[PDB]
RNA sequence: CUUGAGUCUCGUAGAGGGGGGUAGAAUUCCAGGUGUAGCGGUGAAAUGCGUAGAGAUCUGGAGGAAUACCGGUGGCGAAGGCGGCCCCCUGGACGAAGACUGACGCUCAGGUGCGAAAGCGUGGGGAGCAAACAGGAUUAGAUACCCUGGUAGUCCACGCCGUAAACGAUGUCGACUUGGAGGUUGUGCCCUUGAGGCGUGGCUUCCGGAGCUAACGCGUUAAGUCGACCGCCUGGGGAGUACGGCCGCAAGGUUAAAACUCAAAUGAAUUGACGGGGGCCCGCACAAGCGGUGGAGCAUGUGGUUUAAUUCGAUGCAACGCGA
């Protein structure tokens, strides 16, 4: 509805799935896509090319609210950490900002333990 | 790791930046250190290896400087 | 193949209209050696397929050939607990491979009278864009396009 | 290469209320920079290390560069 | 008597110990905003979560636990062990110079103290993690590995327990015996001339000489050469078990046999072979292809059955149109 013309993308790169949403300056999301609600399941999910066409979704998804500029806040280390940037560049868009916003704990919680496999 | 684009700063050259930095920081390699919880027996030893494994490439390397393969 | 690279094999032009392309479709239309039986087939269909749709009979093969060429296959590649089709682009040496080998399967499918009659309705159909020939190109390049996401990554 | 301008300066203490140094010895994203990459004396490294925790504390430099 | 062992003076480094504060990341939870169909997870899945609005994202709040980077075959401690920062209390070590005591030393059965983790008692605390447990998978089964959850426990206080591959699988103390490259921490001297030179201590890592060793290896930090004292071993199994004693709230710990049975058990190294170890390279091995076999009728061989006899032999590949 309204016009921001300023976004923001947040990029969650897991292991397992990528999430892209684009929200305004203020954390306010206009419109999300993933990988897994993009056509690919299983082991497809967790592709580059997934996390690309993901970003592409979400691009129409938030055309009608007019952004040009937009900064990039990646988190997660799995892939598509890099596709869906080229791919947000490619739709379009002026990245302005890159920055990773991977929560690294200073020796906080206790992780799982190793997985036998 | 905050990458800024500079004026006529190609998006890929950007992008590249973007790689250096993570790189430098550490970031996917400290995530996949916490991603399972490593028994301090565990990474003592792991400490360990890496030192001797660290020391023996700078050993061996003399004799390989000593030696004429032909 | 492990280590031998093989050369190639050079094959004569087809004796009436002198070209590589066609005398590759006579070898592999042709059946226990019968080569002189076999060009006696793609001949008359040839000249079928020319009166039918007007283009020289050497062009009319081409324009058949254009529509079922395909340019992307899925290779195999098992990975721990599932199979991969790899989606790789295919040499043109191979695209016209398949499409003659995918020309000659639908023929012999079909339900015509004669061999001639089967192979001619098959290159108008596939000039014409249908049959079973280009459903082959259309099932492959679905198949490729699906597993795009396995390609370069998994190549 | 890399030598130690603590021993070169005959620094005795390194001093967190001293900022425009220990900004040398920080990584832009704020981590400390091992020795072995300054070249910094194994006895300066422990009191240089010291002093960034304390200069953090008071906020004169930051944890992290996100915050 | 002073050379062993101590005391004093001045300094140095250190995750040494106890107590009390505090800081920043991150997880989880709670409330709210934006927002919409998935999220999560796996080898693949499913359980689970989600239109009652999840996940994602932003703001505010609560709480516990642990301290990225520094960080180092780095440091400290008798060992177990000790890692944010600050303060309080406190132990040891080492160096420099001189003074002092004058063998006051070493070892140590019994004894006493300390002693990871798990566990136990009482009272707290409880985010994450996670025995048990539950469900989903996997499977011939799967009381497992994997997944989603999850209690004790992990945290604190005070007691108890006293065990570990508590390992350097190497008891302590002292003396002696060629070297090399480092790490760390003191200190003396020299145009400090420097990101220098020459010494002299402590601790420590990796090589390696003699010697030693069954060998592997150890090698001035000895497993070398010696001295002092202590602990301990006497084939494998039975068995660190039974009984007894002592200790413990319990779990159990500790001390510690015998009958019986065997002709071995074991160590290191060697040659092979093998590996759901690695590397390199091949082969119609796969792949890329063409034509078959397995179904039909018949030919033929074999098994089986049958027969008075169905002569004998060939039996994974490498027997079965084979001896014929
Ligand atoms: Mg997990
Ligand atoms: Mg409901
Ligand atoms: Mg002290
Ligand atoms: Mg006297
Ligand atoms: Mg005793
Ligand atoms: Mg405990
Ligand atoms: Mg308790
Ligand atoms: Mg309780
Ligand atoms: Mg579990
Ligand atoms: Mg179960
Ligand atoms: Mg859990
Ligand atoms: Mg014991
Ligand atoms: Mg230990
Ligand atoms: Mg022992
Ligand atoms: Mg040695
Ligand atoms: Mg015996
Ligand atoms: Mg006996
Ligand atoms: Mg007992
Ligand atoms: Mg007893
Ligand atoms: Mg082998
Ligand atoms: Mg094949
Ligand atoms: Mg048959
Ligand atoms: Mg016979
Ligand atoms: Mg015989
Ligand atoms: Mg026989
Ligand atoms: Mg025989
Ligand atoms: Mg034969």
């Amino acid at each position: 509805r309204k016009q921001v013309s300023d976004g923001v993308a947040h990029i969650h790169a897991s292991f397992n799935n990528t999430i892209v949403t684009i929200t305004d300056r203020q954390g306010n999301a206009l419109g999300w896509a993933t990988a897994g609600g993009s056509g690919f399941r299983g082991s497809r999910k967790s592709t580059p090319f997934a996390a690309q066409v993901a970003a592409e979704r979400c691009a129409d998804a938030v055309k009608e609210y007019g952004i040009k500029n937009l900064e990039v806040m990646v988190k997660g280390p799995g892939p598509g950490r890099e596709s869906t940037i080229r791919a947000l560049n490619a739709a379009g868009f002026r990245i302005t900002n890159i920055t990773d916003v991977t929560p690294i704990p200073h020796n906080g919680c206790r992780p799982p333990k190793k997985r036998r496999v | 790791p905050v990458i800024k684009v500079r004026e006529n700063e190609p998006f890929d050259v950007a992008l590249r930046r973007f790689k250096r930095s993570c790189e430098k920081a550490g970031v996917l390699a400290e995530v996949r250190r916490r991603e399972f919880y490593e028994k301090p027996t565990t990474e003592r030893k792991r400490a360990k290896a890496s030192a001797v494994k660290r020391h023996a490439k700078k050993l061996a390397r003399e004799n390989a400087r000593r030696t004429r393969l032909y | 193949p492990r280590r031998r690279v093989i050369g190639q094999r050079k094959i004569l032009p087809d004796p009436k209209f002198g070209s590589e392309l066609l005398a590759k479709f006579v070898n592999i239309l042709m059946v226990d050696g019968k080569k002189s039986t076999a060009e006696s087939i793609v001949y008359s269909a040839l000249e079928t397929l020319a009166q039918r749709s007007g283009k020289s009979e050497l062009e009319a093969f081409e324009v058949a050939l254009e529509n079922v060429r395909p340019t992307v296959e899925v290779k195999s590649r098992r990975v721990g607990g599932s199979t991969y089709q790899v989606p790789v682009e295919v040499r043109p040496v191979r695209r016209n491979a398949l499409a003659m080998r995918w020309i000659v399967e639908a023929a012999r499918k079909r339900g015509d009278k004669s061999m001639a009659l089967r192979l001619a309705n098959e290159l108008s159909d596939a000039a014409e864009n249908k049959g079973t020939a280009v459903k082959k190109r259309e099932d492959v390049h679905r198949m490729a396009e699906a597993n795009k996401a396995f390609a370069h990554y998994r190549w | 290469r890399k030598f130690c301008r603590f021993t070169a300066e005959g620094v005795q203490e390194i001093d967190y209320k001293d900022i425009a140094t220990l900004k040398n010895y920080i990584t832009e994203s704020g981590k400390i920079v091992p020795s072995r990459i300054t070249g910094t004396r194994a006895k300066y490294q422990r009191q240089l290390a010291r002093a960034i925790k304390r200069a953090r504390y008071l906020s004169l430099l930051p944890y992290t560069d996100r915050h």
